[PDB]
């Protein structure tokens, strides 16, 4: 029942005796559920080393993946351009989840459309859904540019995005100079990050392929910056900030940092800021092009080096003390601008922090996961701190990567018990955390469960999840965080050490038992 | 662009040698090739690397942990004519399916992409004795497209060629696996070359080529090399090259039409190989009859 | 009293034959024996049952529905001197572990309880070319205890043997499947016989016998029968009868001490079998 004065929602409503006795009948009565004692048996089993072996032998089954499809990234990428409307050529149901997914992660409006292809097009493709589609979209949300991607269907029945687009122009459905870049993004190939790679590349071409004649490397004194698939606003920013603080002229290619944080002033903006088209057109004239998240921008580096003729450097995602140094340096080298006292200090401080609290981080086993660059940068940093990244998983990674990581691990005493896994999912990780238990998990919300499980086995077995990554739904505004650069390092370092201390408090809060180690000063 | 072939056949009949020389001759032509030993005996590469016995995956893997614990660096070796070769690894006595050791070796190569590499050919040296699901692996996973059977004038040798064909079919419908042809290794038998072609036809295929038994071969083996790297001008040398040409442009990728043990027998006895059953004397002592 | 045996060996040296003739002696010597053919070719009973090719459990179960469709007389057939003979059955060509068809076969012989019936010995004729799970099954399940290896004085024939040992070494720390020696089948090789015993001990057992090669066999077989039944007067029949007892009496059932590949490269040049290893000869050559 309810006390109008103190209303209870789903929880703890159903803890009320009646609801208790309610569900109890329903169970015994019609569920025909396995005797508890069995469930307890089976469970315990899954937390064993034996189950692991059986688990790792999976070939066809995938339980709780840790990657999304290409289009998801093609969409995000496209959002980084002035008045650009992400257009996904395929079934409409897909776009639904896309927006729906990002919204939950950004708590902002994700604008994206679909030319709602149906069954009646699985035979003759959608040369029409394109025609009408492009017209409808352009006249309704009046964008300056429309980037086209594809869904599972679209690719299987195979439609030529280029052709279809060229006809929609020819047949007069949309102007002939209206920017409509495109890229094929098969769900069944690589992860979402791959989409971004493609998409971006697709746009790069559309503005620089048919016009490399009047272009001359270095003519603008700027450096192009390609962020790749980034979901932490604070990053885009810190990059801009650091560079601007360095006096470096830059051109961030694909900047969604504005449409993902439109302010609440009474009016809805479907578009905001973003990489202008001219910026793209001119890009070729940039001194060079740096890739923030290289490990998933190969199709771009190729094009960039191949066409624009830039000497893209061999840089790692700028995370942690070390790499970020290298980044700043290489940037200097290129630009010819000295590293300002400002940053020399920010750094110094990041180090202060490190020394200020290593004692707590030292020898702390972590199990983590995410995307290639992200993951390896996180790994690199944990090592710079003196932790032992024991379970580095990365569902969408590849062999070449796995090697680079092992190389990073092998170069540090703190990497002895480190193991890298690719192709494996969160159900695998679930086991790795039971058998070879770490102290925390650094990953996305999908990991909230793994925690629950570790607890079901027991308090002493629970492994606290530390949300850092994508996607994040059970917490708010973390997407405003920052992981790149020194600013980032600091945040993470704090989110860590404190997560640790946070838990040590919980373990010593027991009155007259363990509360003796419940020190005030730590 | 890369053709995936696998050589099947009974053991102890120079199959591995013919194969290796084939690849050798195939190399001279200018074709980049790769051999993958799937013969439990593990000896499918010796003739290219001169080595006495290459390190099998299964070995180095049990000296590192699981599998991707090592690197193609010490598993895949480049011998004569830049040929790349790896031996799967014999199954653990008593425990372990030979087939298993194969897939893991393939998939590994797949992962570190030992394939995507201008390879024009890749030969899976596979023992086709007791054609089980184990040895059928490379066909089931659909990693082998062209199948070339090795045999000679002999019941068991042919009895294998047959059961292998049976196998090829079992999948040839729901797959693209086909029987390119047969290769007869001269065992100095009268009408040996005749006997095979005859059989090939019964299957619906063809005897791609007939490898004679020259001794220059046993010389190379002792030298640990192939007839080609040994004497690029010997007779037997141009013999294999003839097989290289033939294979390169084969077109008979078909689905064999297996025969009965009886249809088979019928031939043997007919070519002078097998005897003729005297249904009467069956179970009669040297006294009663 | 029922000692379940197993005769392993590189297919193509006489194993199948020498195995038929080995038992052919026991039943005649007043011994209830059952031969379980575990060779894929399915010719492990032909000489006993005077048949051209006995029907394997598979050619029947696969035929008449499944296994619950067969009887006992169907597969199991008492040939010479009351000797029940069954053929495991080859693997479904291109599919199924050949050794999986044997489990289903031995297990079925227990469903119709064909062991308890007054029998002294059991003889498994398993193919030992590659000691994989398939052929290693009879040992794994402890369905056989007496393991006698057939291995002529030949490179591969002996290698297989060494490996079969290793198959034993594995299940030895849990089962009673011990060794039993070697059974060298003549081939006209100098010292071939000693070459065997020279290795039998190297493993920790002996050469339970040295079967010679008499045409009386190639003549006894032609008549789908054993040399025992054919002409018990011929001296070759004695070679068989002699070993027969050696087996019964045989008390030595050890655990092999598998040598190394190099230890064999050695033992074989010691008898001029394998050519002596040269050196500067290898590599490049003009
Ligand atoms: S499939 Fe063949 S090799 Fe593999 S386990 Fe079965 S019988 Fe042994
Ligand atoms: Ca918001």
């Amino acid at each position: 029942s309810q006390q109008v004065d103190k209303i209870k929602a789903s929880y703890p409503l159903f803890l009320d005796q009646d609801y208790k006795d309610m569900l109890a009948k329903k169970r015994d009565g019609f569920e025909e559920k396995y005797p508890q004692d069995k469930i307890d048996e089976v469970f315990q089993w899954t937390t064993t080393k034996e189950y692991q072996e059986l688990n790792f032998q999976r070939e066809a089954l995938t339980v709780n993946p840790a990657k999304a499809c290409q289009p998801l990234g093609a969409v995000l990428c496209a959002l980084g351009f002035e008045k650009t409307m992400p257009y996904v050529h395929g079934s409409q149901g897909c776009v639904a989840y896309f927006r729906s997914y990002f919204n939950r992660h950004f708590r902002e409006p994700v604008s994206c459309v679909s030319d709602s292809m149906t069954e009646d097009a699985a035979v003759f493709g959608g040369q029409q859904n394109m025609k009408d589609g492009l017209q409808n979209c352009k006249a309704t949300y009046k964008p300056d540019m429309i980037a086209v991607s594809t869904t599972c269907m679209a690719e299987v029945i195979g439609d030529d995005l280029n052709a279809f687009i060229n006809n929609s122009k020819k047949e007069g459905f949309i102007p002939d100079e209206f920017p409509v870049p495109f890229a094929h993004t098969p769900s069944f190939v690589g992860s979402h990050v791959t989409g971004w790679d493609n998409m971006f590349e697709g746009i790069a071409r559309y503005f620089t392929l048919k016009s490399m004649d009047d272009k001359v490397v270095g003519s603008n004194k700027k450096i192009n910056i390609v962020p790749g698939f980034e979901t932490y606003l604070g990053n885009f920013r810190v990059i801009k900030r650091m560079l601007s603080e360095m006096g470096v002229g830059y051109s961030l290619l694909s900047d969604p940092e504005e449409v993902l944080d439109t302010p609440a002033d009474g009016q809805f903006r479907m578009y905001a800021g973003g990489t202008t088209q001219e910026e793209m057109k001119d890009a070729p004239n940039a001194l060079n092009t740096v890739l923030l998240q290289p490990w998933h921008l190969e199709k771009t580096k190729k094009f960039v080096e191949g066409t624009w003729k830039h000497e893209v450097p061999k840089l790692n995602i700028p995370m942690g003390l070390d790499w970020t140094d290298e980044f700043l340096m290489k940037v200097s080298e290129i630009s010819g601008q000295p590293i300002p006292a400002s940053l020399t200090k920010e750094r110094g401080r990041l180090v202060d922090m490190m020394t200020d609290s290593h004692t707590w981080l030292h020898g702390k086993r972590f199990a983590l996961w995410g995307d290639p660059d992200f993951v390896m940068g996180l790994v690199k940093f944990l090592l710079e701190l003196g932790c032992e990244p024991v379970h580095i998983l990365c569902h969408n990674g590849n062999k070449r990567w796995k090697k680079a990581v092992d190389a990073i691990l092998a170069a540090s005493p703190y990497g002895k018990n480190a193991t890298v896994y690719i192709g494996k999912d969160l159900w695998h990780l679930r086991s790795l955390v039971f058998t070879d238990k770490p102290d925390f998990m650094i990953g996305n919300s999908y990991g909230k469960f793994i925690q629950r499980d570790t607890l079901h086995k027991g308090k002493e077995f629970e492994v606290p999840l530390i949300r850092i990554g994508f996607p994040i739904f059970d917490r708010h505004h973390l997407h405003r965080s920052t992981t790149l650069g020194y600013e980032g390092a600091m945040q993470i370092l704090t989110t860590l050490v404190n997560s640790i201390l946070e838990r040590l408090d919980e373990e010593t809060r027991g009155m007259q038992a363990t509360d003796y180690n419940h020190d005030l000063v730590r | 662009a890369m053709r995936q072939c696998a050589i099947y056949g009974k053991g102890g009949i120079g199959k591995s040698t013919t194969t290796q020389n084939l690849v050798a001759a195939l190399a001279e032509m200018g074709k980049k090739v790769m051999i993958v030993g799937c013969d439990p005996k593990a000896d499918s590469t010796r003739l290219i690397l001169h080595s006495k016995a290459q390190n099998t995956i299964m070995e180095m893997a049990a000296e590192a942990g699981t599998v991707e614990d090592l690197e193609l660096e010490d598993v895949l070796k480049a011998g004569y004519g830049g040929v790349k070769c790896v031996e799967s690894g014999g199954p653990e006595p008593g425990v372990g399916c030979a087939g298993r050791g194969v897939i893991t070796a393939i998939n590994f190569l797949e992962e570190e992409g030992a394939y995507e590499d201008d390879l024009d050919f890749v030969f899976y040296d596979v023992l086709g004795d007791v054609v089980c699901g184990g040895f059928a692996m490379p066909i089931r996973e659909n990693k082998a497209q062209e199948i070339y059977i090795v045999c000679s004038g002999e019941m068991m040798a042919m009895y294998a060629a047959n059961n292998i064909s049976k196998g090829i079919v079992k999948y040839a419908n729901s797959g693209s696996v086909r029987l390119g042809g047969l290769i007869c290794n001269s065992r100095n038998t009268d009408r040996e070359d005749e006997l095979i072609i005859a059989l090939a036809n019964k299957l619906g295929t063809q005897m791609i080529h007939f490898v004679p038994r020259d001794n220059v071969v046993q010389r190379a083996e002792i030298r640990r090399m192939t007839v080609i790297e040994y004497d690029p001008k010997a007779k037997q040398a141009d013999e294999y090259r003839a097989l290289a040409r033939k294979v390169v442009d084969n077109k008979l990728l078909v689905i064999p039409n297996p025969i009965t043990m009886d249809e088979l027998e019928e031939l043997l006895m007919e070519f002078g190989i097998m005897e003729v059953e005297d249904e009467s004397i069956v179970g009669k002592t040297a006294e009663e009859v």
